[PDB]
C-alpha cells in the first residue's frame, strides 16, 4: 500500500484512484536569523 | 450518532464526531438480546 | 558518538509512552479535545 523509511516517516505513497507512486518531501523551513550593528549606530538590519 | 432514538450509544477510542472521515479495514457487527441494564456489566476490562 | 546519539532522538519519535499510537495526528483526529488532552501530556512528557 505504501513506503517509508527509518523513522515512521511516509516517504512515499501508492495513490488510489492513479495507481502511482509519489513520493513525500518536507515543506521548507529552517530559522531566521537578525544581524544589526548597535541601535546606538544605526537601525538598518540584514535578515538571514 | 444523531437519531437519538436508542438507548445508550457510546463509542470506546473513537469520537463520534470525528467518524465520517475515516476510511476503515474492516467493522463486525456483533449482535445479542440481554435483559436489564447489563450494558453497564458488558465493559472493556470491568468485570460481571 | 555524536552521530550516534541524535539517532536515539530520532528513534524516540516511534514510541508510544502510553498513549494509543506515536503518531500526532491520528490522535488529533480520532479523539475529543477533553481526552486529546491526556494523550498529548503523555506524549509531551516522554519526549521533553
Ligand atoms: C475510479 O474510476 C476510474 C475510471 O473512471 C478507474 O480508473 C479507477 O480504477 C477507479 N478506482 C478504483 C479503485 O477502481
Amino acid at each position: 500500500q505504501f513506503g517509508r523509511d527509518i523513522a515512521d516517516t511516509t516517504d512515499a505513497v501508492r495513490d488510489p484512484q492513479t495507481l502511482e507512486i509519489l513520493d513525500i518531501t518536507p515543506c521548507s523551513f529552517g530559522g531566521v536569523s537578525v544581524i544589526t550593528p548597535g541601535t546606538n549606530t544605526s537601525n538598518q538590519v540584514a535578515v538571514l | 450518532y444523531n437519531s437519538a432514538s436508542f438507548s445508550t450509544f457510546k463509542c470506546y477510542g473513537v469520537s463520534p464526531t470525528k467518524l465520517n472521515d475515516l476510511c476503515f479495514t474492516n467493522v463486525y457487527a456483533d449482535s445479542f438480546v440481554i435483559r436489564g441494564d447489563e450494558v453497564r456489566q458488558i465493559a472493556p476490562g470491568q468485570t460481571g | 558518538q555524536n552521530a550516534q546519539a541524535l539517532n536515539t532522538l530520532v528513534k524516540q519519535l516511534s514510541s508510544n509512552f502510553g498513549a494509543i499510537s506515536s503518531v500526532l495526528n491520528d490522535i488529533l483526529s480520532r479523539l475529543d479535545p477533553p481526552e486529546a488532552e491526556v494523550q498529548i501530556d503523555r506524549l509531551i512528557t516522554g519526549r521533553l
